[PDB]
């Protein structure tokens, strides 16, 4: 098992645009990439963005394609998301997962924690 | 004979959204193309006869335009009846050819599975061979990972695996592997265990019994 | 005449045009319209025109076998499949479908009949059919002399030439009597005259006279009024009526 | 009004010629015409010929000449395919349609189908499944309820028929496909999922049905700890 | 049709026909001819 946790989102008043991040340590990060998920409350988890090494640009599940972006710096073994004029259905917890397979081009997504987010 | 590719072959959208589909082909079809949805193993029901008209009584909310060697497919609301495959018929020859299809899934979330393990029964070992069986059921997405460690050593090319279609009661999946192995396999090894890997649980799961158990 | 379906030379598909502005430039300025040919009006008036009534007929046949579309002709097309009335009034007009209709060893979708029990009357549609009797030898079933299937095709294989290649062939039929009338050309009006000798073109009665406003009771389902030897008398403003 | 009723499932050893047919009603004979499809497993249709009986005229798919013939009367009003030289691979369903392209001049796009046909090849002769229930662990339990199952195997032909309590139970009732052995025998599964506190106390039994040749198994499930 | 001196297709028989009548509707149609058929025009236009 490997470690995995977020940092930033929290509670927001509602129409602004809200930051997110997640960071690792003392482990390869340039072999998975890294994806992010959601879970509305009493319902189960959901796919949002993903990036890769190529840097084509971010990808996205079907909802959140208008609204989200995604980052990552190697370097720093992080990698980012942004949001856009949250609505009253950013009220869930999230989770940052990683495609916890070497250099694969499918995906066994793998996450070590996740954090509220909440429209006041 | 002039063939026809179906670009993008998956799809997954929720119910109401608006969803598109295209097929490519190697030459100028003067617009003899046809449309058809399919539910797996079933018959086929006739959607557009011309490129761009509707079969009788077919629902206003299917349409598509295009012209030339290409054209689009769309729909302006997934509906409850559209986890299907939809090929686009071309007709302009003698030779019918037909596309590869388009599969569209209803677009559900990620679930994790209900993993179960199974030590064969005293019925199946009066035949001289013996069998586990490891189960994973209402999962998303569309696949899982089941791997057999006898022994907590790994091995290959001894069981068989089966894969339901999307589950439309909740748009969810199900897996099982059968292992088989003969009364003297089953004799000389100690501990069998199945491990579980999926896109919902947080680390790999383990299932296993002993000669006892 | 953009229309992807064209039905069979029988059967014939049959199409009404009613309360429309026409304009026939977009139909003979087309490339593939290589035949254009009308009796009882020309090409270059059929814009100057108005139709009291107008039909419009498809189908598709040989090349050579346009021949065949004429008033009074004789022939498979013109006697056992379509055929136009001796008195006909309107235009024929065909082009090469190759590109569509052409498939090799193909194309059985467009038919005709070869002979049939009785010549067909104008304008006559048969949607059967059956097979013709022999006479000679008792046949509900299939059978020798004359119990052959009167449908045939063609195959329109693409080394074809145009005595075999397919043309699809569009037919208008016309009434060109005067008012009322409801399909014509962009002919644009123009302020009303009265007490002065003026020309007048009343939705197409062309003619030289005064117009003045008419005294005679005029039931409200008659549009014109002749005196003696067909001379237009009076006439209804198509506009203000 | 016009419909399509097809034959059976037909089935025969490799290298042979499987025979299939089908009737037609409303109008009559002379005013109609068939053409054959074909529908393999996990893939898309599939065009073999074409018959309009009464012109004589058929043509078949370059695929299909010569190994693909037609024919069809009057006296029974229906059409008579017939596919030579299979391989296992031939094993697929066969559907025959109204065809259009048989008069007054509208297209040839299959409105009218019928029911389909499935035939299947292999080595195999008819022979009834190898049946045998499972017995669950106990740490097989989750959120209360627990998974049982009954494994269907080395039957041929088609098709099998399994369901939970000779019917009569559905909720929670789970099947899988079937899959084909290397001996040219298939195989099935199926499970229910019920609360840990109904089992033992009332009966879970799984059935299986082969209708081919006509015979009827069933057995209970119970878990193990 | 009855001399039936061609049984080998190869070195077939030919013959010419002029001033008679061609009465179609008895020649080719008999019971003894099993099929009959012919090109570009039906045989009833060609009786008359
Ligand atoms: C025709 O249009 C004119 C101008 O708008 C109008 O005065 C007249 O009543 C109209 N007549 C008919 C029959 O529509």
């Amino acid at each position: 098992q490997v470690q995995l946790q977020e940092s930033g989102g929290g509670l927001v008043q509602p129409g602004g645009s809200l930051r997110l991040s997640c960071a690792a340590s003392g482990r390869t990060i340039s072999r998975y990439a890294m994806s992010w998920f959601r879970q509305a409350p009493g319902k189960e988890r959901e796919f949002v963005a993903v990036a890769r090494r190529s840097g084509d640009g971010a990808f996205y599940a079907d909802s959140v394609q208008g609204r989200f972006t995604v980052s990552r710096d190697d370097a720093k073994n992080t990698v980012y998301l942004q949001m856009n004029s949250l609505k009253p259905e950013d009220t869930a917890v999230y989770y940052c997962a990683i495609d916890s397979d070497t250099f694969y081009s499918g995906s066994y997504d793998y996450w070590g924690q996740g954090t509220q987010v909440t429209v006041s | 004979d002039i063939q026809m590719t179906q670009s993008p072959s998956s799809l997954s959208a929720s119910v109401g959204d608006r969803v598109t589909i295209t097929c490519r082909a190697s030459q100028g079809i003067s617009s003899w193309l046809a449309w058809y949805q399919q539910k797996p193993g079933k018959a086929p029901k006739l959607l557009i006869y011309d490129a761009s008209n509707l079969e009788t009584g077919v629902p206003s909310r299917f349409s598509g335009s295009g012209s030339g060697t290409d054209f689009t497919f769309t729909i302006s609301s997934l509906q409850p009846e559209d986890i299907a495959t939809y090929y686009c018929q071309q007709y302009d020859n003698l030779p019918l050819t037909f596309g590869g299809g388009t599969k569209v899934e209803i677009k559900r979330t990620v679930a994790a599975p209900s993993v179960f393990i199974f030590p064969p029964s005293d019925e199946q070992l009066k035949s001289g061979t013996a069998s586990v069986v490891c189960l994973l059921n209402n999962f998303y997405p569309r696949e899982a990972k089941v791997q057999w460690k006898v022994d907590n050593a790994l091995q290959s090319g001894n069981s068989q695996e089966s894969v339901t279609e999307q589950d439309s009661k909740d748009s969810t999946y199900s897996l099982s592997s059968t292992l088989t192995l003969s009364k003297a396999d089953y004799e000389k090894h100690k501990v069998y265990a199945c491990e579980v890997t999926h896109q919902g649980l947080s680390s790999p799961v383990t299932k296993s019994f002993n000669r006892g158990e | 005449f953009n229309a992807t379906r064209f039905a069979s030379v029988y059967a014939w598909n049959r199409k009404r045009i009613s309360n429309c502005v026409a304009d026939y430039s977009v139909l003979y300025n087309l490339a593939p319209f290589f035949t254009f040919k009308c009796y009882g009006v020309s090409p270059t008036k059929l814009n100057d025109l108005c139709f009291t009534n107008v039909y419009a007929d498809s189908f598709v046949i040989r090349g050579d076998e346009v021949r065949q579309i004429a008033p009074g002709q004789t022939g498979n097309i013109a006697d056992y499949n379509y055929k136009l009335p001796d008195d006909f009034t309107g235009c024929v007009i065909a082009w090469n479908s190759n590109k569509l209709d052409s498939k090799v060893s193909g194309n059985y979708n467009y038919l005709y009949r070869l002979f049939r029990k009785s010549n067909l009357k104008p304008f006559e549609r048969d949607i059967s059919t059956e097979i013709y009797q022999a006479g000679n030898k008792p046949c509900n079933g299939v059978a020798g002399f004359n119990c052959y299937f009167p449908l045939r095709s063609y195959s329109f294989r693409p080394t074809y030439g145009v005595g075999h290649q397919p043309y699809r062939v569009v037919v208008l039929s016309f009434e060109l009597l005067h008012a009322p009338a409801t399909v014509c050309g962009p002919k644009k009006s123009t302020n009303l005259v009265k007490n002065k000798c003026v020309n007048f073109n009343f939705n197409g009665l062309k003619g030289t006279g005064v117009l003045t406003e008419s005294n005679k009771k005029f039931l409200p389902f008659q549009q014109f009024g002749r005196d003696i030897a067909d001379t237009t008398d009076a006439v209804r403003d198509p506009q203000t009526l | 009004q016009v419909q399509l009723v097809q034959s059976g499932a037909e089935v025969k050893k490799p290298g042979s010629s499987v025979k299939v047919s089908c009737k037609a009603s409303g109008g009559t004979f002379s005013s109609y015409a068939i053409s054959w499809v074909r529908q393999a497993p996990g893939q898309g249709l599939e065009w073999m010929g074409r018959i309009i009986p009464i012109f004589g005229t058929a043509n078949y798919a370059q695929k299909f000449q010569g190994r693909v013939t037609i024919t069809a009367d009057e006296s029974t009003s229906t059409a008579y395919m017939e596919l030579s030289s299979l391989r296992s691979e031939d094993t697929a369903v066969y559907y025959c349609a109204s065809l259009a392209s048989y008069s007054s001049g509208w297209e040839d796009v299959f409105d009218i189908w019928g029911q389909g046909t499935m035939v299947t090849v292999s080595s195999a002769s008819t022979k009834g499944p190898s049946v045998f229930p499972l017995a669950p662990s106990s740490k097989s339990t989750s959120g209360g309820t627990a998974a049982l199952g009954c494994l269907v195997k080395d039957y041929f032909p088609e098709p099998v028929t399994v369901s939970w309590n000779s019917g009569a139970l559905t909720s929670g009732v789970h099947t899988f496909p079937a899959v084909l052995q290397s001996s040219g025998l298939y195989s099935l599964s199926s499970v229910v999922t019920v609360p840990s506190s109904s089992l033992g106390t009332q009966t879970y039994i799984c059935n299986v049905n082969h209708k081919p040749s006509n015979t009827k198994v069933d057995k209970k499930v119970e878990p193990k700890s």
